[PDB]
């Protein structure tokens, strides 16, 4: 994903969503307390300037929701980048321009990944090296690093 | 030049005596050594904004019901009630007990969208009492110094569109196409919305106090019409006596016929070629079914409008041909790519579809709500900045297939371990509860199914807990919105049965229509196998 | 200019001095004869004194004047 | 509207033309959206006058008035309802006045657990549990297995807000339309429904019980069950409103219960 | 309303007042700027010329206070 | 009640009437329920003494209750 950012040359950022369980923790809190914020994915808008960044989703197989409903239905939307332009929130309630973004996503187990979240992917498998591959990059990179 | 000629258009150009008390104080607070303050600079305006205000030139008016009739006859091809509205208009205006139009009754406000074109109309009144027609427009304008004027203390006050729109007519009594009304907000000095009820009522329109005209105008035999654009939007001084006029929608053969008719000979007009411009009949639906959806029809003449500046643009450079044979090739030529698919792709056989008749506040539609009942722990999921009648219509569609499972071989228990994953794609639906329950009903059973969906069909109606599809309001919206959408079936409750023979049949040619009253009548109807 | 301008601006304020002030306390004479025929308290005729000593401003047409003006509407 | 409107004496209309008027196209508990029809009326019949004078009196009743406003788009006289297979005729008063609250209940199989849906109130749904309570109390008797509680779950749908009176003015209503849900059998026609339940399962005298007659009959609508205690208060009543009004006089929840359950084969 | 102004010789010039969020569109305003304007029934008032006419206040059971200041 | 009613010496109201006012028809333990109910006897009373000045002092008992007023509550 970062040799995919640099070839679009988009800001490359880090957002995971592991432990998320509610959905208005994918939006935001109602206007009810001095400095009260928006939702998660308007708070994607806030590291990057621009409404195209490349920001790399992870862990989805920890998504459950003990709330009623799935926020896997945001993530739907985030499947969907003109969904996102009808994103539900509380702080900010922005029908945003949420479509330039690019996408790219992390889990690192695929059968805990939920049903809503099972489909229209492809299996990008990635394990570890050898130890003749570690050792060659150690003093590749990591010893020089 | 001006001070010789406005000293002598004020007394011999006829002109009302309120009016005339103004023209005369001006002429006397003008004419004084040339004076030169700034309330003599825009008073020197507002002289030749005072004169060239038309009066004592009024057009011969019609007290009869009959030339009121066929007047209007030959400004357009039906007006299925406003006929009824302008008869009255004028057989009663006769009748009433004041005799004239002195703003007793209201006005012919074409209150709805600006769809039709609003200049001919105007056009064919100013030839039905012989009067003169201006257009203009409150767009932008959200205040007493463009409503009316800027104060009499200082230079600056340019006027309001009242006296543009009456000086640049011609009569006593004129059509003045006051477009864009909706708009408006009270934003400074007060409330520039009383100053339209000034244009609007009987006492203030005579008594015109205005900030540009300080003796106060009279707008006494001025005929009023009014082009707004929202109904919801128009301040309660301008809802003062109000008449509705309303505005009606038309299908795909019925947009034809009128592209064909009443609106191509206005945009070749404009280009200035009556008859040079050929669009043939598979050419004119190519443009309509491809390009245009919605109700209104000054929306369409854009598209032809672009059609006749392009066509311009081709006779500027020569004019080779007398007739270009627009066939198909040239057609995706102009605009790449057509605004529409062409028909039965969103109408294909699909699981998540939701091929039915939404309705939006701009007129009838067909919505495609993304269904994913997952199986998961049962959890309803909804996104798309949903509101709370959204979960009224789920819950209630999925409480009715609750109660209607076990007829397609459903199991036991769903609603404990479906996810429902329901995304409308828009926000929500005026439309009460549901918009059409039954088109998300037939989603989401093509979603507990598993089935793909039918064909030519967009079906309508709201759901009920007791499995019961009630009579819906305003089913010719939808009904226009699937034949704009090619589709012929239309399914509707026995009440709006009875609308169909409540609505005109003119729309109604080009559709076949089922007989439901229940939910479950209408799941068969959106599903290519019958399980 | 801001000068010529205001020498200009003060005949139309002379004018006002001496013709548009007179007319506006005309108005005001109106409805103070109003105020006699029905007939004030005269703690209201005191009001309408008191927002006539904000008005009764010979020195300009001002928006306070003519908000007092509604006020003794 | 004779006087003011320039139909001054052309237009006969029938009081059933008015009625049919009022009946199937405004059924406001007030007269002003009646004024708003009573005015169309009169500008209706008033172009048809100067086409050429052929009466100078025109007759118009519900024959010739569908060529002129058009179809019943509300059922006359709403004592017929649809069939109350699972529902109740609503019977509720709002500022607007007179509402046919028809209660949408879905008494599907489940846990036996409630679901609201709308403006819904939770004291409202605690009179559908006291009602349900009742009903606990009467299973076999009303035809129905004794486990419902348990097993058959509750979805309910009162039109928009449950009731505008702060407390049930339509307690019996959501309870007949739930009872019918709960039996599949009809409520029977003309008779709609205003009053709540006790924990005692009883109809007590609820306040507005003209309001809910004028809703009766503004309907059309003859048939009502009523507290004994506002029969007490029914004789305080100017009887010309109650002329056309047959009041059943209860104090129980089981009167009614036993009412308009009659076609439970 | 216009019948009891009709019995005691008193006028009629109803006024509605609805939908006011200001105490200051029912009352009056400052003069000391513009855009400074009076209740709906002061202007209303002004129209009489009588202190007893029949005036007819418009539902109360629909309003709210929004603005600083409760328009009842 | 009947002094500031403007009621003098034109009817009777026994504590048997003011029992089944109070016994049926308000149960407000202070005074302001109470003097609802008094102002409102008053007023029936005020306006039967309107059209007509008969007797020395209308006779308003405990058994003549639901005659000058509504429904025991």
């Amino acid at each position: 994903g970062r040799s995919i950012a640099r070839s679009m040359n988009r800001k490359f950022h880090r957002i995971s969503l592991g432990g998320v369980r509610d959905e208005a923790e994918i939006r935001g809190h109602r206007r009810t307390y001095i400095g009260a914020m928006p939702g998660k994915l308007i708070h994607a808008m806030k590291q990057v300037g621009v409404i195209n960044p490349v920001i790399l989703l992870d862990e989805i197989d920890k998504m459950s929701s003990d709330w009623r409903g799935d926020p896997a239905s945001a993530m739907l939307e985030v499947l969907d980048p003109e969904q996102n332009n009808t994103f539900t929130d509380h702080y900010l309630d922005v029908p945003y321009d949420l479509s330039k973004v690019f996408f790219i996503t992390t889990a690192n187990t695929l059968q805990t990944i939920p049903r809503p979240l099972l489909d229209r992917m492809e299996v990008i498998e990635i394990p570890g090296y050898t130890n003749m591959e570690k050792q060659a990059i150690a003093r590749q990179y990591l010893w020089p690093k | 030049s001006d001070l010789e000629a406005l000293r002598k258009k004020i007394e011999e150009v006829g002109m009302p005596e309120a009016v005339k008390t103004k023209a005369l104080k001006e002429l006397d607070r003008l004419e004084r050594m040339q004076q030169g303050s700034p309330e003599a600079t825009v008073a020197r305006t507002y002289l030749d904004w005072l004169t060239e205000v038309p009066w004592s030139k009024a057009d011969p008016e019609v007290l009869d019901i009959n030339h009121t009739r066929q007047v209007l006859d030959e400004d357009h091809y039906g007006l299925k009630d406003v006929k009824e509205r302008i008869l009255e208009y004028l057989a009663v205006r006769q009748l009433t007990q004041g005799l004239d139009v002195r703003n007793k009754a209201p006005i012919l406000v074409l209150v709805g969208p600006p769809g039709v074109g609003k200049t001919s109309l105007g056009r064919s009144i100013a030839r039905s009492m012989n009067r003169k027609f201006h257009r203009i427009s409150l767009g932008g304008v959200r205040d007493e110094a463009e409503i009316r004027g800027h104060r009499r203390t200082y230079i600056g006050a340019m006027p309001g569109k009242l006296i543009h729109a009456m000086k640049q007519v011609g009569v006593i009594n004129p059509v003045i196409l006051l477009d864009e009304i909706d708009k408006m907000s009270s934003d400074w000095r007060g409330d520039p919305a009383s100053a339209m009820l000034e244009v609007l009522d009987p006492e203030q329109n005579n008594t015109f106090t205005d900030h540009y005209l300080d003796v106060p105008y009279d707008l006494s035999k001025v005929f009023f019409i009014t082009t707004a654009n929202t109904l919801q939007t128009i301040p309660r001084p301008l809802l003062d006596r109000m008449e509705v006029i309303e505005i009606p929608g038309y299908t795909n053969m019925e947009k034809q016929a009128i592209a064909r008719q009443y609106l191509w000979p206005k945009q070749v007009r404009e280009s200035g070629m009556e008859g040079r411009i050929e669009v043939t009949d598979a050419a004119i639906l190519r443009v309509i079914s491809e390009y245009t959806r919605e109700a209104g029809v000054r929306g369409l003449e854009r598209e032809l409008g672009k059609i006749a500046r392009k066509g311009a643009k081709f006779w500027l450079e020569g004019a080779w041909e007398g007739l270009r044979t627009i066939d198909a090739s040239d057609i995706p030529t102009y605009l790449g790519i057509p605004r529409y698919r062409p028909d039965k792709a969103e109408t294909e056989p699909q699981v998540g579809t939701a091929q039915g008749l939404a309705w939006t506040p701009v007129g009838g539609t067909l919505l495609t709500i993304k269904v994913a009942a997952v199986p998961g722990s049962g959890k309803l999921s909804l996104t798309g900045q949903l509101g709370e009648v959204m979960k009224e219509s789920a819950q209630a569609a999925l409480t009715y297939l609750r109660a209607h499972t076990q007829d397609y071989g459903l199991p036991e228990d769903f609603y404990n371990k479906v996810d429902l994953h329901v995304h409308v794609p828009d926000g929500a639906t005026p439309k009460d509860g549901p918009s059409a329950g039954i088109t998300m009903a037939t989603a989401i059973a093509s979603a507990l199914s598993r089935r793909p969906a039918r064909m030519d069909i967009a079906m309508t109606g709201e759901v009920s807990l007791r499995g019961k599809v009630m009579p819906i309001g305003g089913v010719k919206e939808k009904l226009l919105a699937a034949h704009q959408a090619g589709i012929h079936k239309i399914v509707l409750p026995k009440d709006n049965e009875a609308q169909l023979e409540e609505l005109p049949k003119e729309v109604l040619e080009g559709l076949e229509i089922k007989l439901v009253e229940d939910v479950g009548e209408v799941l068969e109807y959106l599903l290519l196998p019958e399980p | 200019t801001n000068q010529r301008e205001s020498y200009l601006r003060e005949q139309m304020k002379a004018i006002q001095k001496e013709l548009g002030g007179e007319d506006g306390l005309s108005d005001l004479e109106a409805l103070r004869k109003k105020i006699e025929e029905v007939g004030m308290p005269e703690a209201v005729k005191t009001k309408a004194l008191k927002e006539l000593d904000r008005l009764e401003r010979m020195q300009q047409g001002s928006p306070e004047a003519t908000v007092a003006r509604t006020y003794l509407d | 509207q004779v006087r003011e409107s320039g139909m001054e004496g052309r237009i006969e209309v029938t009081d059933a033309a008015i009625l049919r008027v009022i009946s199937e196209y405004t059924r406001e508990a007030g007269v002003r959206g009646l004024e708003r029809e009573l005015g169309k009326i009169a500008r209706k019949g008033a172009k048809f006058w100067l086409e050429g004078a052929w009466e100078g009196l025109r007759t118009i009743d519900a024959s010739d008035i569908p060529t002129y406003l058009g179809i019943p788009r509300y059922r006359p006289d709403k004592a017929e309802t649809e069939p109350q297979v699972g529902t109740a005729q609503g019977l509720a008063w709002t500022p607007v006045g007179g509402t046919l609250l028809t209660i949408e209940v879905a008494a599907v199989p489940g846990s036996g657990k409630l679901s609201l849906t709308g403006q819904l109130g939770e004291v409202m749904k605690e009179s559908a549990q006291a009602a349900l309570t009742y009903l606990r109390a009467h299973t076999q008797d009303y035809g129905l297995p004794e486990d419902f509680y348990n097993k058959v779950d509750l979805h309910v749908h009162v039109p928009d807000g449950a009731t505008p009176k702060d407390g049930p003015s339509a307690g019996i209503t959501m309870a007949t339309a739930i009872a019918s849900a709960l039996s599949r059998r009809p409520a029977r026609m003309d008779i709609a429904m205003t009053g709540e339940v006790s924990l005692r399962g009883k109809v007590m005298p609820i306040g507005g019980v003209k309001e809910k007659l004028l809703a009766a009959h503004q309907a059309g609508i003859h048939k009502i069950v009523l507290p004994k205690d506002n029969e007490a208060q029914l004789e305080e009543l100017p009887k010309e409103v109650l002329e056309g009004l047959e009041i059943k006089l209860v104090e129980d929840v089981g009167e009614v219960l036993e009412y308009l359950l009659l076609p439970e084969p």
